[PDB]
RNA sequence: AAUUCUAA
RNA sequence: UGAAACUCAAAGGAAUUGACGGGGGCCCGCACAAGCGGUGGAGCAUGUGGUUUAAUUCGAAGCAACGCGAAGAACCUUACCAGGCCUUGACAUGCUAGGGAACCCGGGUGAAAGCCUGGGGUGCCCCGCGAGGGGAGCCCUAGCACAGGUGCUGCAUGGCCGUCGUCAGCUCGUGCCGUGAGGUGUUGGGUUAAGUCCCGCAACGAGCGCAACCCCCGCCGUUAGUUGCCAGCGGUUCGGCCGGGCACUCUAACGGGACUGCCCGCGAAAGCGGGAGGAAGGAGGGGACGACGUCUGGUCAGCAUGGCCCUUACGGCCUGGGCGACACACGUGCUACAAUGCCCACUACAAAGCGAUGCCACCCGGCAACGGGGAGCUAAUCGCAAAAAGGUGGGCCCAGUUCGGAUUGGGGUCUGCAACCCGACCCCAUGAAGCCGGAAUCGCUAGUAAUCGCGGAUCAGCCAUGCCGCGGUGAAUACG
């Protein structure tokens, strides 16, 4: 249920209300920015590595 | 389960990114996927040159793929056939100019990833841990540097009681700033557990 | 109170508009 | 609540329709409990899907407006 | 299965979980339902009522006698 | 404040009598931070008072906020099974904060239904060395003094 | 002037 | 005076290192005391136990589980159950055969899934115009190797994380004492936030830590002008509206500035008290960062992976129900119990963000939600937008009331295939309990607590009173 799920994430069957938001790295369906398309998990992990562009650690 | 990435700590000074390419909030999410489906496909065909890192820019519709190695050889071949088929596989997934590259590594030693690699290597290949990690620090320090630090996870040797070994010389201060410390981290992967190792080589400063 | 849909915090702690609150 | 339309399933009506011309049995099977029961179909019961099985619910003048999911409980010992 | 219940007797204790609990269940064909299981049960999980939480084994044992002359 | 002796924060003079007191004591009267609506309410009361005694309030003040600085009270302690609570002087500095703050809790005692008239009244009545506040004063005084026993007990 | 914490 | 049977694999001496003490010495933390506002009571929202149920998916469990995963459960999400279907299959890879090799709109049937089914025709390798089929894409079905699993094990594991603890510590090399475990260093004397520094000393240095490097708020200047500006005149429909001008404001980038440097008092030093200059002193206010290790902590359900396990189903698909159940009990919360107040109208002042099937100017219909129209905007130059408390003049006049908005009846709008379960606002009518909370218990030492409102992530919509930020007003008190 997890790989047979995200191979339905991909698609847009019957009605858009069933589209929904899913990680790219993984398959989290939870907390996840459109904007970058990972999850928080993923997300975290990646700024870490500095994969990310323009992003960096706040502080204020 | 404290401490957290070197890396990620020092982006704003010290280290720089290893993706810089403005962007808007458009494409930004597209583009990211493509850095990593290219990171990921050489990832695997390229392993055998140890991909150290790889730094990508982008202007636009373009891309600066550039795989950092301390022994390229099987990057090229002896002229240009496989640095030229893989061209030709990346941009066979990227609808844009793979402008691919190869650097090199003076001293593969002082490179973390690889470091990291390596005794994550001699793991699979059954090795004395406890030396595996006395050794490869012996020749960070050795082939000159300020420190070293190495780590490993649980399920050394087979033990099911999962352990860490430590082990590190010279210098490590991951709170100083003004330092500049390679970090890398490889798995190894056996019949039993799934070891984890990390690597810490101090260089500069200020 | 602010609880109160039918006055001024009533929509201003909900953040709705009504025949209680028009918009100016 | 819908303002412009009824959004009764296809099936429902299309079926109970055609039931209307002559006054068709009574036993009508159904996963439309998410439908709604417009006149005219009084004295027709619905076999609706309470999740688990068939209710064999009764119609009448009096309820409407109400939908065929609004007359199938779906948990036990309210 | 549909058979009834009736807690002839329950009653604690000290630190935690049951001293002594008797009940008396109806219901056609039932004593050849329960006769079975009858002796020794064993258990083994992290005791709780222990500091390091260690493997811990537990043993209670189920009498089964049907209601015959009253 | 197991290191530092604390400090006493400072209060700014007032902004129409210059008393660095007399907001000490609309602070009190201060609800949720709001010393506009609060400070109001103290004046509309100075106004309660040149209309029910020639006497300009400020010695309403001084007197009201004098005849009810507490002497001496009590602050219990615990030998070891001793339920003693000792009574004893009190700081120049407390007394003030006991005074104001008694005036206020009486005044939003009384059964004056708008506002300043209770501040305004409790002023007058305490000035009068007969206000709810005093009746606080007194009452702890009793227990101060009237426990005189335990004076070799003043921690 | 204040009890107790089985046995991997 | 003085046994034995039986029985245990120790009983024991000293000295280590720790942990512990209702031992002692010194010193800290909102620990207490000092003081202000809450919870516990009521109604409701929400998470949990219980029970219930066809199922009410699972995990989290003192602190450190309970507005926690969940930063968005109507079908989706979804792991649960009832029912209808599918098997190399929803996906990867290689391969097999005659098919077949891009391929496109439907018909029928059913709840949908699915089963079935009615037509266009394949650039081309190109012997070759041709029959043909080599033919690259590469879809169709059978067959093979395999796929698949949020099924189990967080005591098989990685990674990431919580926590003691931002605590002042834990260690190393060599030498010296010790038969040894180990000790000295790191104790002692003075000091600080600190194993901070100083002073001694069989010790001398060194590593991980603290500190410092980094960022935000403060003051100042350099560069920079479509933000702003009669600061100066100008014309000004009198809105920086306009030419015009970088002076302010400000925008974001690089610097400067504070160091116990100076004076006075103590002192062996370190450093403390205190003085002036200054926007700022003795880490200037907040962040960032969290040691050797601990809790067989948390996590196989984000993911990765060892081992076990089901493989026409412990897989896959759809319709529908469920996760929203309710005699109860607990945690975190919202709003109240009114006059420092509630209601009505008028008038003001923020910050940080945020916007292409997006934020909506302004009109218009509508009591309104909202709905027709429509300009601006790739956004310091347009929109969300009005901040609210306050200022203000006026209606209540101490009453369960003009306090309180729970419950419920009737009628609507919006997203969406669709709001019965189970959505959000709108309006009319209902106007419940609560008159300040038992034993207990929580937070906060300053722009803090209290109180007020705004924005953002998630996202069609939204159950958001939650979470992460921002600024308006702005305390009380610290003897010890
Ligand atoms: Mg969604
Ligand atoms: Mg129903
Ligand atoms: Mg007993
Ligand atoms: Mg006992
Ligand atoms: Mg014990
Ligand atoms: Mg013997
Ligand atoms: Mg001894
Ligand atoms: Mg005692
Ligand atoms: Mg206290
Ligand atoms: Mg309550
Ligand atoms: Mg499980
Ligand atoms: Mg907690
Ligand atoms: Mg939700
Ligand atoms: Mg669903
Ligand atoms: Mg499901
Ligand atoms: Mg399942
Ligand atoms: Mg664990
Ligand atoms: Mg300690
Ligand atoms: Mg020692
Ligand atoms: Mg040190
Ligand atoms: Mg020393
Ligand atoms: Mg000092
Ligand atoms: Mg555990
Ligand atoms: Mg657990
Ligand atoms: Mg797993
Ligand atoms: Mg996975
Ligand atoms: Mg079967
Ligand atoms: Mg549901
Ligand atoms: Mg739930
Ligand atoms: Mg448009
Ligand atoms: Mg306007
Ligand atoms: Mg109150
Ligand atoms: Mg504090
Ligand atoms: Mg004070
Ligand atoms: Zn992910």
């Amino acid at each position: 249920a997890r790989k047979a799920l995200i191979e339905k994430a991909k698609r847009t069957p019957k009605f858009k209300v069933r589209a929904y938001t899913r990680c790219v790295r993984c398959g989290r369906a939870r907390s996840v920015y459109r904007f970058f398309g990972l999850c928080r998990i993923c997300l975290r992990e990646l700024a870490h590595k500095g994969q990310l562009p323009g992003v960096r650690k706040a502080s204020w | 389960g404290n401490k957290i990435h070197p890396i990620g700590f020092r982006l704003g000074i010290t280290r720089d990114w290893e993706s810089r390419w403005y962007a808007g909030k458009k494409q930004y999410r597209h583009l990211l996927l493509e850095d990593q489906r290219i990171r990921g496909l050489l990832e695997k065909e390229l392993y055998s040159a140890g991909l150290a890192r790889v730094d990508i820019e982008r202007a636009a519709d373009n891309v600066a793929v550039t795989v950092h190695v301390a022994k390229p050889g099987v990057v090229i071949g002896r002229g240009g056939e496989r640095i030229r088929v893989l061209r030709e596989e990346l941009a066979k997934l990227t609808g844009k100019n793979v402008a691919l590259n190869v650097q090199e590594v003076q001293n593969p030693n002082l490179s973390a990833p690889l470091v990291a690699q390596r005794v994550a290597e001699q793991i699979e290949r059954r090795f004395a841990v406890r030396r595996a990690i006395k050794q490869a620090v012996q020749r960070v320090m050795e082939s000159g540097a300020k420190g070293a630090k190495v780590i490993v996870s649980g399920r050394i040797g087979g033990a099911e009681q999962a352990r860490t070994e430590w082990a590190a010389q010279g210098r490590v201060p991951l709170h100083t700033l003004r330092a500049n410390i390679d970090y890398g981290f490889a798995l190894a992967r056996t019949t039993y557990g799934v070891l984890g190792v990390k690597a810490y080589i101090f260089l500069g400063e200020v | 109170g602010k609880g109160d849909r039918r006055t001024r915090r009533g929509k201003i702690w909900r953040g709705t508009y009504g025949k209680y609150r028009p918009r100016k | 609540s819908l303002k412009k339309g009824v959004f009764v399933d296809d099936h429902l009506l299309e079926k109970v329709l055609e039931l209307n011309a002559k006054g068709e049995k009574r036993l009508i099977k159904t996963w439309s409990r998410r439908s709604t029961i417009v006149p005219e179909m009084v004295g027709h019961t619905i076999a609706v899907y309470n999740g688990k099985q068939h209710v064999p619910v009764y119609i009448t003048e009096n309820m409407v407006g109400h939908k065929l999911g609004e007359f199938a409980p779906t948990r036990t010992y309210r | 299965q549909g058979f009834q219940v009736e807690v002839v007797d329950l009653t604690p204790g000290p630190e935690a979980g049951i001293d002594y609990a008797q009940i008396l269940v109806k219901g056609e064909n039932a004593y050849g339902l329960l006769s079975p299981e009858a002796g020794v049960h064993r258990l083994v999980r992290p005791s709780p009522f222990d500091a390091s939480g260690r493997r811990h084994t537990s043993f209670a044992g189920v009498e089964v006698i049907p209601e015959v002359d009253e | 404040a197991r290191r530092r002796r604390a400090e006493v924060r400072q209060l700014q003079p007032d902004l129409v009598y210059g008393d660095v007191l007399v907001t000490a004591f609309i602070n009190k009267i201060m609800r949720d931070g709001k010393k506009n609506l609060a400070a109001r309410i103290f004046y509309d009361a100075c106004k309660i008072i040149q209309e029910k005694t020639g006497q300009e309030p400020l010695k309403v003040f001084k007197q009201a906020v004098e005849n009810v600085k507490p002497r001496m009270e009590v602050r219990s302690r615990r030998v070891g099974g001793a339920n003693y609570q000792v009574p004893m002087e009190v700081s120049p500095r407390r007394q003030q904060s006991l005074a104001l703050r008694w005036l206020v809790q009486a005044a939003n005692q009384r059964p004056e239904r708008r506002a300043a008239v209770r501040i305004a009244h409790e002023l007058m009545d305490a000035a009068e060395g007969k206000g709810g506040a005093v009746k606080k004063k007194e009452d702890v005084e009793r227990m101060a003094e009237a426990n005189r026993a335990y004076a070799h007990y003043r921690w």
